[PDB]
């Protein structure tokens, strides 16, 4: 805990954000995206439920359509409403101040690049290759690592691609394991319950330790509200430390937590 | 075309298997067990038991449950009806509220279907009387207590015109109805 | 050292801390929905509303239930006392119970403590009579028919001499000398 | 289905045997493991079934207990109880009468050897490495593929053990690619959301492609008691067909799928 | 020796063959396609295999005709004249009789098919990627793994198509892998002085050696009539022990070598 902060004065610690901090703004969550897409197929918004793990959904549902691309602007025009304010959320401006260089989000939306953008931050968005090359060594880099919804080919949405992105040949990784072969992962949002996920961090787990070659692989570290042992009894094996506060309500343990990072 | 059903009463499918006959639908028996919630909102439970049932088969199933509706128990039964015969009783039941000063229940069978497209909820309805006294049989529910408005014998004495006058005959009514149009 | 607890009553977050002072635990309080299961069960509802609490927090916690046990009934609400006096209220309970022949009851107190690697069960009992008239403040539960074993109020006359008899107060110094020994 | 039985006929189908296939014998279940793991662990069942996964909890046991050791001689010892009947149960008499010539498991358990045991025909046990060059091709192969009791270093019981298994490295995967690429495989007792075959299909439609083996493979085969559309039509993409039997009981499906090879 | 029949008596011997087998027919030797090609451009065939060795000779024969046509034409017809008879011969008839069941061959003959048509075995002739779908367990299968007169772009006759074969990323090789994992190999008819096998072997023992199976994997053998210590000890270090007869005319003690799997 207290070393994170050590590393974040040095600037050796990745920050890596999930959902978690997505759930706040009164986004539409994955429920409303299974109900969806399955009335808009015919079928009742539960019942498929019996079936489905929701990329099954996302599999059926690009199956049906024939591409990903009726889904790429749904949730385009539903992640991007205009009713939803960016400034009326603790933990995204609280990321804004924050002096974090490198940035990974595996969410699909733009609302890291408009906080950003609203707190005079200068972000150079990257999601494609290409981009790699105009990174302003300064500026942030903001790097989709499960693409955005300007680039219909790698985004991530589907039980395909999921599976596309197990053996980490895309160079976002190749990009991902050269940024963190000396440097941190703090984890944010990602309930380390669903196997996927869990998996996701399995692969991503060898990346460092994968070469503990001297160095040090600066530990890493996740934030979850409940601190439960199983959880960090198994993520402790695999190099990744375990931070939980007292406080139950997710969104206020959040704030108070990037509150350590805020004034630093 | 086949429609499942989850029962345990035997003579349930058969039963249905004569109101529903020529119809172009035989109803096919599941001997699997569901653990239905007890709330007050049937049709809640008649969905979550409709889930379980098509988490069960997978193909076109429905389910139904029998409840009851008192005026002066302000429709305490329904979710837990089943709940209320047997911690009371017909004796009981009867001494409770066939004595008390408004007997008016309403008796209701909601019927949950689902053709593995979307789900259908089809609901009869019956207006009643309580007895205050059991009469005839005691082995099948409530029909023991159970006097109709307009008519004067408990639901257990007359045999068979109480499978004509029954809500699940009416919702089974219905039923028949949508299945018989195609099911559009 | 701190227990939390789950509820979104505002009187609690002082009254628990006033009844287990001494024992050095400052009972914190969190502000998030619970859903309860309706069964009849005591002890599977306060198993399962302590098991979605400790999933909640993961942090060593403990859940209240109280419920009433009509004996004429043979103990029917249970744990479906709260939605029971919600469907009913005070003047329908006390006409339907209150003035029957048998208005003596049961009202059963279950603490269901978690310590983060056990479970531990405390039950509080006291007998009592219902009022067939409604008495007292009305605004706090069912406490305005409930008259106990040996007084002849009701429990929501009771006020400030509540917490000495109830079964609440059993309940929880059971809580406080399990508490009080380490929580062997 | 005539495909199968044609494939069947010439030999060039393998049957893979998952853990639902052992409801009819009356084994113990996982949860019961649970529990008895939370009792020697000094936890509550119900409460330790709470905080983690189904598996999980066994790796937290296996780095509290030092190693695999106490849990896999608790799994061997009720699972080869004196209890359980084997001529009672007739899909292992079924799959025992089969001509099937290679039979993958991922069951630790011995009841498939015992069961080809029981009806005279004879059986070779491959757990390990060594065990490759004892192969006689007038005797069935029984695959342990997922380990089996007598070898704690190959058991996979934990998460840390149940993941560089799915990349697919050891040489037993290499034995499997082996008799996979000229043959059908049949898939019964899989409850299709674990997440280990469907890496298994993808891997190996990624396979026989890259490979340019596509001209060259039948089509494989699992086994579902209730039919599912969307899960048939996300298994069409990895050239998968499902099996789906008009009884609703899967005891009876099951039976009644197996008798189809036994009279041939 | 006695451990190949072993291997045999398990099922566990795939066959080569090479030009070896069939020089007792009465075929054509390369010379006797040396001339022809010579007479065909006009050159004399001595003069014309000064300057060229056997293959580039056929492949200076494909790029004056533009194509393998005609070479492969004449092959066709001089390698399968009416005269030549299929019973005089013990050593494909003991090829037939004996319980083979994957025949490899280099030949682009048609002979161990027609011996095995002539013996009443039923074969099912393997020669591209297409025919892996028409195998069955109850037939000797035959893989002409140098291509046959039915496709001229399987044909491999000349030195660049010589060095396609010789990298080894054909389906065919994946076959002969997959095949070749579990079982000893038996080559009869072969010369040292060819490059390709001794370079199947070096392949193979690399392979083998790269991921760790070695324990697994009896060796292979080949059959000399000539015994050579030196090749014995060069061979012995790839795992492949050579077999020396004892009578100096090479076609009976073929047929006496070949007549111990035949009672079997």
């Amino acid at each position: 805990m207290e070393q994170l902060l050590a590393d974040y004065k040095k600037g050796n610690v990745i920050l890596f954000v999930g959902a978690g901090v997505s759930m706040n703004l009164g986004l539409p969550s994955w429920s409303q995206l299974v109900d969806h897409i399955a009335t808009e197929l015919g079928y009742d918004p539960d019942i498929y439920r019996t079936f489905g793990s929701a990329l099954e959904l996302a599999e059926y549902y690009k199956l049906k359509k024939g591409k990903i691309g009726p889904l790429r602007s749904w949730m385009d025009r539903m992640w991007h409403s205009s009713d939803i304010d960016i400034n009326k959320s603790k933990v995204h401006e609280y990321i804004a101040k924050a002096n974090f260089p490198i940035i990974y989000t595996t969410n699909y939306d733009r609302w890291i690049e408009t906080a950003l953008s609203n707190y005079g931050k200068e972000y150079i968005k990257i999601s494609s290759v290409s981009d790699i090359a105009k990174i302003d060594n300064n500026k942030t880099q903001i790097i989709k690592f499960h693409g955005d919804f300007d680039d219909d080919s790698s985004i991530v949405l589907d039980e395909t691609s999921y599976f596309q992105r197990l053996e980490f040949e895309t160079p976002l990784d190749i990009k991902f394991r050269s940024d963190v072969l000396g440097k941190s992962v703090l984890f944010i949002g990602y309930s380390l319950s669903d196997i996927n996920i869990r998996l996701l961090f399995y692969k991503l787990s060898k990346l460092w330790k994968e070469q503990k070659l001297e160095e040090a692989q600066p530990k890493s570290y996740i934030f979850l509200p409940r601190p439960n042992p199983i959880q960090e009894e198994i993520l402790e094996q695999w190099r990744i430390g375990m931070i939980s506060s007292e406080n139950d309500n997710p969104g206020e343990s959040l704030e108070e937590f990037l509150k350590n990072f805020v004034l630093v | 075309m086949n429609i499942r059903f989850i029962t345990r009463n035997r003579h349930k499918i058969k039963e249905i298997n004569k109101i529903l006959s020529g119809t172009g639908v035989v109803v096919l028996a599941s001997e699997h067990s569901i653990d239905e919630i007890q709330t007050e909102n049937v049709h809640a439970l008649i969905k979550d038991k409709l889930l379980k049932a098509f988490k069960l088969v997978g193909r076109p199933v429905f389910v139904e449950h029998t409840g009851l509706y008192i005026e002066s128990l302000n429709g305490f039964p329904g979710g837990l009806t089943q709940i209320f015969w047997d911690k009371l009783q017909a004796d009981k039941f009867s001494q409770l509220l066939g004595t008390s000063e408004n007997p008016r229940l309403v008796a209701k069978t909601i019927i949950g279907y689902c053709d593995s497209m979307k789900i259908y909820i089809f609901e009869g309805e019956t207006q009643g009387t309580i007895s205050p006294v059991p009469k005839g049989p005691r082995d099948f529910q409530w029909d023991c207590i159970f006097i109709p408005d307009g008519e004067s014998e408990t639901f257990a004495e007359m045999g068979d015109r109480k499978n004509e006058i029954s809500m699940r005959k009416k919702a089974f009514d219905k039923f028949k109805e949508y299945l018989l149009e195609g099911g559009k």
